[PDB]
RNA sequence: GACUCGUUCAUACUACAGUGGAUACACCAGAUCCCAUCAGAACUCUGAAGUUAAGCACUGUAAGGCUUGGCUAGUACUGAGGUGGGAGACCGCUCGGGAACACCAGGUGAUGAGUCAG
RNA sequence: GGAGACAUAGCCAGGUGGGGAGUUUGACUGGGGCGGUACAUCUGUUAAAUAUUAACGCAGAUGUCCAAAGACAAGCUCAAAGAGAACAGAAAUCUCUUGUAGACUAAAAGGGGAAAAGCUUGUUUGAUUUCUAUUUUCAGAACAAGUAGAAAACGUGAAAGCGUGGCCUAUCGAUCCUUUAUAUUUGCAAAAUGACGUAAAUUACUUACUACUGUGCAUAUAGAGGUGUCUGAAAAGUUACCACAGGGAUAACUGGCUUGUGGCUGCCAAGCGCUCCUAGCGACGUAGCUUUUUGAUCCUUCGAUGUCGGCUCUUCCUAUCAUUGGGACGCAGAAGUCUCAAAGUGUCGGAUUGUUCACCCGCUAAUAGGGAACGUGAGCUGGGUUUAGACCGUCGUGAGACAGGUUAG
RNA sequence: ACAAUGUGAUUUCUGCCCAGUGCUUUGAAUGUCAACUUGAUGAAAUUCAAUCAAGCGCAGGUAAACGGCGGGAGUAACUAUG
RNA sequence: AUACUGACGUGCAAAUCGUUCAUUUCAAUCACGUUUAGGGGCGAAAGACUAAUCGAAAAGCCUAUUAGCUGGUUAUUUUCGAAAGAUCUCUCAGGAUCGCUGGAGUUGAUUAAUAUAAUUUUACCAGGUAGAGAUAAUGAUUAGAGGACAGGGCCUUGACCUAUUCUCAAACUCCCAAUAGGUAAAAAGGGCGAAAUAACUCAAUUUGUAUUUCACUCAUAUUAAAUAAAAUAACUCCAAGUGGGCCAUUUUUGGUAAGCAGAACUGGCGAUGAGGGAUGCUCCUAACGCUUGGAUAAGGUGCCUAAAUAUUCGCUCAUGAGAUCCCAUAAAAGGUGUUGGUUCAUAUGAACUAGCCCUGAAAAUGGAUGGCGCUAAAGCGGAUUACCGAUACCAAGCCAUAAAAAGAA
RNA sequence: UCUUAACCCACUCGUCUUGAAACACGGACCAAGGAGUCUAGCAAAUGUGCAAGUGUAUAUGAUUCUUUAAACAUUUUACGCAUAAUUAAUGUAAUAUGUCCAUUGUAGAUUUGUGCCCCACUUUGCAUACAAUACCGGUAAGCAAAUGCUUUAUUGAGUACGAG
RNA sequence: GAUGUUAGGAGGGCAAAUCCGCCGAAUUUAAGCAUAUAAUUAAGCGGAAGAAAAGAAAAUAACUAUGAUUCCUUUAGUAACG
RNA sequence: GGGUAAUUGGCGCAGUUGGUUAGCGCGCGGGUCUCAUAAUCCCGAGGUCGUGAGUUCGAUCCUCACAUUACCCA
């Protein structure tokens, strides 16, 4: 039976009544889809730089201990 | 539509290499009367009780999709390729 | 009724007069470094990777990049939320934003001139200026040059 | 003077003229081989006998076009206000924003990299 | 007596089976049914210069076609127009000039395209396998259609490159089930099925060691068979013999808005009116009024506003028919036409029809027009329309249908 | 006679059509068409074939069975009609 | 049991009464006994009848059957407080799921701050609607002028060109506003350096990339532009009700129009009183604890009716004046009514013009500027004051709520 | 307090409804009765006990036997849920022995210090948010004779000192 | 095989909560309904007892094996059916 | 979908592993009073694709169209 079938009225005034939401503007983000070939070399950079670092704050601590 | 019978392809299974297959078309076949559910239909509709299940009997379009079977000469593994539903379908027709 | 892909494009997706034909080859080599800002911009002598109606004249940050392909993070108002879409494009429609270098070029002025400011010790208000009202001031108007007026007659 | 790569992509175009060819471009000479055809026209190859006639460069024209600027015009239009006007159609005022074609005047290019020749 | 291993009966099995049973018999819908699909979609427009966005709005399209109309490279430039060349004419082919697209691009319509995306030619099959990040609609689910990549293997080009279907925007399908593919992946519930295989070993219930081990059924993964009421029930009619839950969310009745339609009044003045615009008229045109018509509408009433007409009875109106008083005239009188004040007073007998209406006949002074919930059913009447019975036709296989008639109610 | 219908005294008449749907009659020449049976294959389950049921189909019969029962043009001393 | 559609119709009766009428030796009537029972009986057939019960009797049970539908659905105060959109739905009176709401909690702010904002700014974009155009393209489309191909006799009709011309388009576009929209404005960062790390990159173990580690150092005593009862914020959970809506300005599509149908933006109304609009769901004012005084808004100030029979300059007589947004009708056309203008001519004749006024102006119960009334207006148009006038505003009290100070003799 | 007055104001309540004082419906009156409950299973919230466990089930035992049909008690692997996941499944199953240490970041509460209290440095680095790596089950892909292997992909209601 | 008022005895009916045989629905659920569902329920009809029925392995397991029947606690909202 | 049968010259039909027909018709010439008639031309993707063999329209297989019956978890 015949009945109004759309308006977009009031939905505005709705939408501004919790505000219009903003995203949560991580500053670090998923890099799953993003490129293969550069993320893996990272991953192998980060590896690398953690391996040296891991071994000289061992070193300095077993050195410290004596 | 008119396909050709042999085309040069990449071969899914047994091989990593780009060779020749035989193209040709698939066919249902009568379906096997001990297969499950035709059994598990068979007990539900005997005795009494008439028709047991839906039929699937509106009908609407008038065509079905295509699907060339690809055999690798090289090595007896087939696989399927789908393509569009077409009316009026050919193998190896005129040029 | 329908809404397909280039649903009511019309006028917004044609060129202007005297603007068909290939993307001109000098905009290829344009530099796009992460985080860079970049406008979506629209053509129609590239087909492939031609974006959907809405990012059209809408700007945002490169997350990634490909072969020929520049990911932009576009923000996109969908009813009580603005949420961030992950709009892949090809090269051919991204263009280079200029928005970014007003700030920039801002901070590398203001540098220089804090700069020799401070080696001074000359207290200063590197802020923008943010135009004031008119100050006072004093005019010779020759009596000789002034004009005086009165509303037309009709006719 | 000239060239090779380009850039802006008509102030760079087009149409009709004139003016210019050290070196350079070019037209132009030829067909054995590579090559290409219906056709050495093109293309390809091999030349260097001729020539500014053209291409090309440069300039001209109450040129067309294109391009700046004025002027069209505070006109057209318009955001906000109004227990404003008007029977209605529509039209003012207050706070604001503000065009276009035509027309008229100017303009007809600029330039990055590399190279050769007095 | 007769019939007799046939009957019959018992159980299976096919047919027949509205005789009887159970059940269904979309939705949208400017009432419903009929028509249509606006139900899945795609273009342009409506849409109000981001995005958004409606009506059974408008102009349309979709359920395909394609081994090339796909893929890549190369070469070439088209439509058309002019001027030419036996047959040769507007068309035939050939040539030159002009030719930014006026062509062609599978198909709607809009975009895009000239050393091409077009046309011609060469070589080909990437219209491939596997996997992401995602866009569109959107709940930021699904399918579908894409965009950007990655791991493979290739195709083309000298090479950069480009190629993961069609220049871009449309061309479509869940679960169960079936079906056929894939695998050095698995199962069939106490066990076994290649094979006593390969070595040994002794005479046996011997020891080691082996990715590959019956039929059938099942899984897992991947397609395909279809649901167009297109996010997916297997579904025909009828009731004026009917019931019940509700609905003024919704028709048939008034009133209400509007007044297309009807009715009534204007304004213009080309003409008509013997000559003469206006005595009387008045086209072509144009402005209003009215709600006595018919519509459009669906605001009010469906836990009932008694649904036509006649009879009777009263009052109101005036857009006057008569009567009274006037004015104008194409007015001699007479007869009369138009017109102004006028609603005081009046406005009939019948034939025929259920009739509003209509048509006659006759009287007449004239037989004006209307209103009051279409005035008037606890005033009547009940002829009509609108219950149950019935008839005839057409229509329907039927039950039954009929803004067709007719009769008892 | 029993059963089942239609019509409805008398009188006078009871035309056309078996295509459609019914109803109905023949059959081992005959297409299909079930259980069983019977053979073949297989280790077996299975899987295959084959046989004279009726029925329908094939060939007829039937309207006091249901029912049904056309359209355009042109043509006569006037015109008209046909 | 026919007719009176007679009596009665809260009856004499849940079918009676009066009068009229049909029936009487047969298909006749009555009594009693007897037979047949509920999807059954029986029927000279009306779906009739089967004990006031029949298109499926009566009784009890399955059974408190079932109902997306109707009605109802119980003390107070206090706090916060909706929706009538959206997607899917054999879906349009429903449901699901989003949206919008409350409670609970944590995190964070609690440092006039950074986060942040229905806002502007300065930068920077993106646009193709109003508009504008036709001699810019496409489609329309009216005219002539000047020229070098077709029919007839230099000439005629042309076609055809060339420069022009009149008017145009939601589904035309050279060009093109306003409004609306986006991005920008620094410390988890940015600078300029060094050094590291990688299987990536590149010719390049240093060619880059990116990360990482060290350095040096960028505004901050107003805060890398303003402004901000800007953290009353984030975020999580659990759940509600709702998913029929409607009206005004402005924009707007269909329709002759409509208190009509359909949209856009915003505000309302709904759910909202109070003061004004006489009267009223939506108009104006203004949003409401309880009070006292003050001063106003919107609106008024002849009386009804609280304020002025105020002041000041005009206009207006109507034998159907006129009088307040929405809002409760009036036009084309006339006027030797009066009032101003404006243009012409020789203190007049002409021609126009717009104020009020008049004509045009007809409807039904009696009758409505709100009523009485009003003409030196209480009318119409101004201007000037003064005043009266709300649940709004200011001051003060009192209440609760919310937060804040702040407290273990 | 009640009672009339008087000025001014003041429409039938309930109700479904876009809109009710309605020519919408229900209500003659009065009194009493008269409508979101109970169980099952699940969830979150919050309270409470215990805590890698937890619940003492059914049942037994007691000088427990008006109340008591409750309370009390339970000799050093019963069962539920938890404690580990994942795959259709035979099944397989969490860094890894260089170390009783407890994967890496960026923010980030709490703490230490310096130059009894605001600062600004430093210092430790929770919760949590965002990532990143490892590794486990399934699946790919590569290899493959095996206690199957792999630097690579993926997928899971997975894991990285418990929380029920 | 009959027959007997032969001699001695027995069964019939009432009562139903629990209990045992049959026979057997539908409302209902699925937002419709046809399979399922309601439910081996209700109604119908037969038969017992102070309890009845069941019971002394043609059982389960696949273990280091258990060991008539019934019931409780449980497995378990699981294997499974649809 | 099963199973069966039918499609061969203008028309209508036979035939199947050592074959492309017969009749009607058409065309044309010959012929008895006019025709019946004889003779010769006409004139064959044997529905389609592929295979099996000395040899196939024929047989095996493939497929469409027409026909008749029956199935309809499709």
């Amino acid at each position: 039976a015949k009945s109004k079938n759309h308006t977009n009225h009031n939905q505005n005034r709705k939408a501004h009544k919790n505000g219009i939401k903003k995203p949560k503007k991580h500053k670090f983000m998923s890099r799953k889809g993003l490129d293969p070939n550069f993320f893996r070399n990272q991953k192998y950079c980060l590896k690398g730089i953690q391996k040296k670092k891991k071994e000289l704050k061992l070193k300095a601590k077993q050195e410290k201990n004596n | 539509v008119n396909v050709p019978k042999t085309r040069k392809t990449y071969c899914s299974n047994k091989c990593k290499k780009h060779t020749m297959h035989k193209v040709s078309q698939y066919k249902k076949g009568k379906e096997r009367l001990s297969s499950l559910g035709r059994r598990r239909y068979d007990m539900k509709q005997k005795g009494f009780g008439g028709q047991t299940k839906p039929v699937f009997k509106k009908k609407a379009k008038t065509t079905k999709k295509i699907v060339l079977k690809l055999e690798c000469t090289k090595c007896k593994k087939k696989r399927f390729q789908t393509m569009k539903r077409c009316k009026t379908f050919e193998m190896g027709a005129d040029k | 009724k329908s809404r397909g892909k280039r649903s009511g494009t019309r006028y917004k997706f044609s060129k202007k007069f005297r603007k068909h034909g290939e993307c001109t080859a000098n905009k290829y080599l344009e530099k796009l470094n992460y985080g860079d800002y970049v406008d979506i911009v629209c053509d129609s002598t590239q087909q492939k990777g031609m974006p959907f109606n809405y990012y059209h004249g809408k700007t945002g940050k490169i997350f990634h990049i490909t072969k020929r392909g520049v990911g932009v993070l576009v923000n996109k108002r969908v009813k009580h939320r603005i949420e961030q879409k992950k709009v892949c494009v090809r090269i051919e429609h991204v263009r280079k934003s200029r928005c970014n270098e007003d700030f920039l070029l801002r901070k590398i002025k203001n540098a220089e001139l804090i700069k020799e400011a401070k080696l001074k010790n000359e207290h200063i208000n590197i802020k923008r200026k943010t135009e004031g009202p008119k100050p006072a001031a004093m005019i010779k108007v020759p009596p000789s040059k002034i004009i005086t007026i009165e509303p037309l007659p009709f006719y």
